[PDB]
């Protein structure tokens, strides 16, 4: 029903007087594989909190992606916090060409056919952040046709 | 081969020549101490394994926390 996927976990410290306090952030998505996705980061002192905080997070942070039959409506970028993010579509046989942490959101969004690449910082946070940002900068031909008062054929013809 | 000139006396040349030969025959035939080559203290050896125990550990807690418990 929703894809989940844990993308990575790291291992944080605080360093307090006695010494260090390691805990743990976990990074995942999820996404109905049809065009909602969302991330959540979570952190907690043992892994599998961190993980169920990260996944509680992301079910509720979840945005609307307007894809056309498994792939891009457009190549578009990303931009976020030095991680630079370029998704174009590509034909329905490629199959996610993506880098990690970009892959998984792809995969759980429902974008099947990418060509994808990461520029920049690869921080998976980041890119993460980034990949999202692409896929809501993206735009539908009924947005455009919307947009500008004009017919779809209008405007794809 | 020794020319002592240093007098007009002979006789102190003569011995001039002798105290010549005999400093240089010292300062040729003595043996310089030999150089018995020096190990790194064993302080620093454990320094070494401890400074290496502990990147070790620093290296260990770092990457990559994969299992995932998941």
């Amino acid at each position: 029903e929703l894809q989940e996927k844990l993308i990575a976990v790291n291992r944080v410290s605080k360093t307090v007087k006695g010494g260090r306090i390691f805990s743990f952030t976990a990074l995942t998505v999820v996404g109905d594989g049809n065009g909602r996705v969302g991330f959540g980061y979570g952190k907690a002192r043992e892994v599998p909190a961190a993980i169920q905080k990260a996944m509680e997070k992301a079910r509720r942070n979840m945005i609307n992606v307007a894809l056309n039959n498994g792939t891009l409506q457009h190549p578009v970028k990303g931009v976020h916090t030095g991680s630079r993010v370029f998704m174009q579509p590509a034909s329905e046989g490629t199959g996610i060409i993506a880098g990690g942490a970009m892959r998984a959101v792809l995969e759980v969004a429902g974008v099947h056919n990418v060509l994808a690449k990461a520029y920049g910082s690869t921080n998976p946070i980041n890119v993460v952040r980034a990949t999202i940002d692409g896929l809501e900068n993206m735009n539908s031909p009924e947005m455009v046709a919307a947009k500008r008062g004009k017919s779809v054929e209008e405007i794809l013809g | 081969v020794i020319k002592a000139q240093e007098y007009r006396s002979q006789e102190l040349n003569r011995e001039a020549a002798l105290a010549r030969l005999v400093a240089m025959i010292k300062e040729l035939t003595t043996e310089k101490k030999a150089r018995r080559p020096t190990r790194p203290t064993r302080a620093s050896k454990e320094r070494r394994l401890a400074s290496k125990a502990q990147k070790s550990s620093v290296k260990a807690m770092r990457g990559k926390v994969r299992s995932g418990r998941e």
